[PDB]
């Protein structure tokens, strides 16, 4: 089953009418907070819908890597620069752009290539790691991965001003799951 | 003679001319191994760190009775600003995994009498025990202001009102301080030592600590035997501590608590 | 090294007071009796008692805007210092200005020693002999009025700057912003009859950092 | 494609895809050797410090000409507390010896024109030039908050008013901007670079230094060629730097400065 | 010091309003004269304040190659041809391209590198050449350096018109300079 | 000469009346401030007349270890320790005991031995000090030596309230003076 928490799958954004898209925009401007924040649990409500939360469900603990992949679907004329970072916990959410990269992260520059690789850490003063919980619990809950904007996103004329950025999950190399048990169960909808 | 002992840390240094030796609790020291349950490599052998830390602790009066006790809870009782670096390193990590390298000093005179228990005792209570209010996070690992009776802790102490206490027969904090002497330690008689030398190992439910929700281990002093001493001789009898991390290592580095 | 090794004038003396008397600093015209021994501006800042590096060239006469200027320096190194820092030994020139004949005493003070300005000992005596200090002393017509002799770098610092020192010299960040704590190479006292010119030699010159020239007016 | 090119240090990793390659001044690297002229040994090795700081730095503008500049004071520019542990070991230590790994970075387009000078420069005067007053702690080694001029340093900048200026012709702190390029530097040039690296190693007038009194290093970011763009382009280009220090070795320590 | 002359430093160029600036113009179009011309002489105006020219102002005589850097500027969209040419002194400056061609010259082509290193070889009848002079003999005038507009600069809707093209210079490898000397005083302003 | 420094002499302390004696006072108490402070530099009005500084005044630089000897005079029935600390510059002299005990300290208990030896270690950013200054400078100022009761001297009845530490100072092990000179000269008196 770890074969399938390994493929990429979809995470769920917020639109601007609360609608869930599989994407986040970006422009011309590099706003003072980040463009999107997903707390690493596979409980986020964020990557509810990936195979990898999906697999999850169906297990007590994980450990290992997690990969957060994101492409670029603006246009070719499009450039920028993106600074994704992983904030381990302890001194809460990272607030500012000075905060987020005292942590881990990796700057990610738009080009010929399309998309790029995030890997989280697992960083954990536990062996293993919750895959759900009550409420949040040193280990259940990991801190958070934020993706500032680093530059602007900068382009010509003639090109829309937004960009669709798509965003993905998934377990990395190092990544497993174990002890099998049944989830909350729901009423479909 | 063989009593005369120096001991090094960083660059800080202790001195005593009454030792009776150093005890090893469980026989371990803390060797600086990093916490398996970590993937992210740790922060250590840091010597601005690995000093002692000098405190005062208690004023030593004929008032106190045997069992009465003054607590230090760990690593708490020097995650204040005068923690120094430890301090200003720990308060930037989420977890910390360390041992520790004790003195307790306390001289009087050949005139004198009256001793005291030193010992470091793993999940020691160090909760306010004045109140029937619920510990919080600013007054559950604080070091003791006032020296603390003994005769409410033998059967634990329910954070409850006082009229249900009655029905409440026994409390998981309680503390059996008739065997206090079971925990590492070392004992300080006026007539003997002015200092007690300790040391244990890292020993917690797992790998490292998130510290900032466990004192896992607690120095205690307890006096054994009431004070005593004739008009005339000195009546200012001071409690001390050098209080040392032996080789701490810090995972998950992030912002500072406030 | 073969650049700088080469005498290039770099100061200027003056006394008027005899062999055999109390040395006393003093200035006359923008000439002192005493000289702060670096290549860089110095002159009387803020009332000192001696010569101390200055941060800036000002002109002598306050109307003409035309050199010379009131401070000493050498002008060739000034103007020409692509680097941060140096290393050398001084090899020092003295000349007398006019033939009549020489009979000076001169005190070399190591790079912040005592200047010890102290009075004469015993009568008669010039006062800047009276010192273990290294000193010369020329008289008579069968010499050639002039003085020559080299000292090593005795500075405290490593290397010396040659520009500028982006910092404070002391604790309380109270100094002159721009220069360094002991950036000299000593200093020369003299007493006895008399105006004398000063010459540099920059031996076993070793420079560091390359950093841009003095900058040269548009033709 | 071989411009691809990402640096670690300790929890922080750079990344650009347009490198022309990393500058390393005087071909020298800090070697993190404890300073001979201390008998103390040093605090090193504190992988907390050793990473990479970054810091948005100025906002470039058609308005910017050739030689106007913006000067980063080193250690200063991190010694506050976005300087994270490197900046609170350094606080609490007399004297501080490193050398500095650093990325600026600045982004554009294909439709962009202009260039940058990004250099280091030891003993590059800091101090505030837009006033006749003497430099003072907290004045002299401070990151510009606004373009430099180019035209009043040339010949340097006396701490004289206006009048004496006139017959002060040099100041010990003069730049000859024309030669800035013999500085160790790299350049970034919109149409090939959105990034520059670069590297020294430690140099100044002794073995360590007593940061609290100098600022020993300089990095400078000066436009060589002004920004040009038509209607329709991005009109926020803003300039960034990663600013790590290498290997840096602490010696007296003592309590905090403020 | 021949170290800091190799360092290429920026010339200075006129202005419309007179004023001193690093870098030139060009657009779309093919004067008929040059966009530049530099006389060969450590002694040029052009080059008084780069790291080669204040290096040789203490020094008499130079020998060797001479790199003249070009830098473009303009968008990325733009391209364009330059024909850089190094004439000889004897017939004069040269005044058409004809004459131009017909010396020295190296095409510039625009594209993904963005500068040309132009080298002015060392062509004179003595070894050793003069760094400054009080009035120009064929010891110290060595011809000069002009750049062409071989074609327009050419580009797409929405890019500026003018593009600019740095100037530096700097000696070659074969360069060297000789006989330390001071040159004539000037009050700094 | 070095032998004379290594020799330990008297250190001046002030008496009541400001008096100068070769001693300090201490008794059955814990100021919470020092009993005595030192500022160690060669240049000391408390080590004035010692003849390690009687020699240092015709030097210019030293380097090396300095041993501060404290000899208990009070009665054989009074003990009592002392916390006697050495703080390096650069955040200014020791206000209270948790800061003294933070720099280098060594405890001295009283009792069979009369006398403790303290070594202030050579710990500079330069490899040799000045041994005086006109204004104080990172090079000729290394910091304090201060002394603390840490415990109160205590003692029976029928003994005096206050004993008497004598002070003295010297070189140490690895002490070494250099460059000959004269010092300030003075009237005696």
């Amino acid at each position: 089953l770890l074969s399938l928490c390994k493929i990429p799958t979809f995470l769920g954004n917020l639109d601007s009418n609360k609608k869930r898209i599989p994407y986040f925009s970006a422009t011309n401007s590099t706003p003072a907070t980040p463009l999107v924040t997903y707390q690493v649990t596979l409980s986020c409500s964020c990557m509810a819908n990936s195979m990898l939360a999906a697999v999850a469900r169906n297990f007590n603990q994980y450990r290992g890597s997690l990969n957060y992949l994101f492409v670029f679907t603006g246009s070719a004329m499009t450039k920028g620069k993106f600074l994704i970072s992983y904030t381990p916990p302890g001194a809460g959410e990272p607030k500012t752009l000075d905060q987020a990269m005292q942590a881990t992260y990796a700057i990610w520059d738009l080009g010929l290539n399309s998309s790029y690789n995030f890997t989280v850490p697992f960083i954990s003063p536990t062996h293993y790691r919750q895959t759900s919980y009550n409420t949040p619990t040193i280990t259940s809950v990991d801190g958070w991965l934020t993706v500032w904007q680093l530059t602007p996103l900068t382009y010509p004329l003639g090109v829309p001003n937004d960009s669709h950025i798509l965003t993905l999950v998934s377990g990395g190399d190092d990544f497993t799951l174990r002890m099998p048990v049944t989830f909350t169960k729901y009423v479909p909808q | 003679s063989d009593r005369v002992s120096s001991d090094t840390a960083g660059n800080t240094a202790t001195n005593t001319q009454s030792t009776v030796g150093r005890l090893f609790g469980f026989g371990q020291r803390h060797k600086g191994k990093h916490p398996a349950s970590c993937a992210d490599t740790a922060t250590d052998k840091v010597l601005a760190a690995e000093r002692y830390y000098t405190i005062k602790l208690a004023s030593w009066t004929k008032t106190q009775e045997s069992f009465d006790h003054i607590r230090v809870p760990l690593p708490h009782a020097l995650a204040g600003e005068n923690g120094g670096v430890f301090s200003s390193t720990l308060r930037r990590h989420y977890l910390c995994k360390c041992g520790w390298r004790i003195q307790v000093q306390c001289n009087a005179s050949q005139f004198h009498a009256g001793s005291l228990l030193v010992f470091m005792a793993p999940e020691f209570d160090t909760s306010n025990h004045s109140t029937e209010v619920e510990p919080r996070a600013d007054t559950a690992f604080k070091v003791d202001a006032n020296w603390q009776k003994h005769a409410q802790i033998l059967t634990g102490h329910a954070y409850v009102n006082t009229t249900t206490k009655v029905n409440v027969p026994l409390a998981l904090n309680h503390q059996n301080f008739w065997q206090w002497t079971t925990y590492p330690h070392q004992i300080l008689n006026l007539r003997t030592n002015t200092t007690c030398d300790l040391e244990v190992p890292y020993v917690n439910v797992c790998p490292t600590s998130s510290w900032t929700q466990h004192a896992n281990w607690t120095l205690v002093i307890a006096v054994l035997t009431p004070l005593q001493y004739s008009q005339g001789s000195a009546t200012t009898i001071e409690i001390t501590a050098s209080i040392q991390p032996v080789k701490p290592v810090f995972n998950g580095l992030r912002h500072t608590v406030v | 090294s073969f650049f700088y090794d080469r005498s290039t004038l770099s100061s200027v003396l003056q006394s008027t007071s005899d062999v055999s008397s109390k040395f006393t600093p003093s200035t006359a015209k923008n000439l002192q009796n005493s000289i702060l021994l670096t290549p860089l501006p110095s002159d009387i800042v803020n009332n000192s008692v001696l010569p101390e590096q200055e941060r800036w060239i000002s002109f002598a006469s306050p109307t003409t805007q035309k050199p010379p200027y009131k401070t000493k320096q050498d002008w060739n190194f000034i103007m020409f210092s692509p680097f941060t820092y140096y290393k050398c030994d001084l090899e020092v020139t003295l000349s007398k200005n006019d033939r009549e004949t020489i009979s000076s005493v001169v005190r070399y003070v190591p790079c912040g020693a005592p200047s010890d300005l102290s009075d004469q000992t015993m009568p008669q005596t010039p006062s800047l002999a009276d010192t273990r200090d290294p000193h010369m002393w020329v008289v008579g017509q069968g010499t050639t009025n002039q003085i020559s002799f080299v000292i090593p770098y005795t500075s405290p610092l490593s290397v010396l700057p040659s520009v500028w020192f982006n910092g404070f010299s002391n604790f309380d960040n109270s100094s002159r912003f721009g220069v360094a704590p002991n950036a000299d190479f000593g200093r020369l006292l003299l007493q006895g009859q008399g105006t004398f010119s000063v010459h540099y030699r920059y031996k076993k010159m070793r420079v560091f950092c390359p950093r841009p020239t003095v900058f040269i007016p548009w033709p």
